[PDB]
């Protein structure tokens, strides 16, 4: 797989079994966090529906994105192994446009 | 709040 400024997390929750109110806020803090030892990030998405608990990302470089890759992929998060995987540019960006022009890094919600 | 590195049961 070619490397890229995006990628996708899998594992990382199910939708069905989460019921806290700010659940997913919690979820893009915890890969917000994390991503700063790397890099960080500049547009995340949380995907509440899928079954699989993704978590598309976008960093501000290629560099930053293949370090925090290699980073989180393998990683035990709430007892489960979390995968991380390369997303082409265009498929990202079909998904997500306002990402395109996105520059800002991201900081979490909470403290 | 401890969710990173954290191994099944």
């Amino acid at each position: 797989p070619l490397a890229t400024q995006c990628f996708q997390l899998s594992n990382m929750f199910n939708p069905q079994t989460e019921e806290e109110v700010g659940w997913d806020t919690e979820i893009k803090d915890d890969v917000i966090e994390e991503c700063n030892k790397h890099g960080g990030v500049i547009h995340i998405y949380v995907d509440k529906y899928s079954a699989q608990g993704n978590v598309y990302v976008k960093c501000p470089s290629i560099a930053a994105a293949i370090a925090a890759v290699n980073a989180l992929h393998g990683r035990w998060f709430a007892g489960k192994m979390i995968t991380a995987a390369y997303v082409p540019l265009p498929t990202y960006h079909n998904l997500f446009p306002d990402s395109m022009t996105a520059t800002q890094l991201l900081v979490p919600s909470r403290r | 709040r401890k969710y990173w590195d954290v191994p099944p049961p």
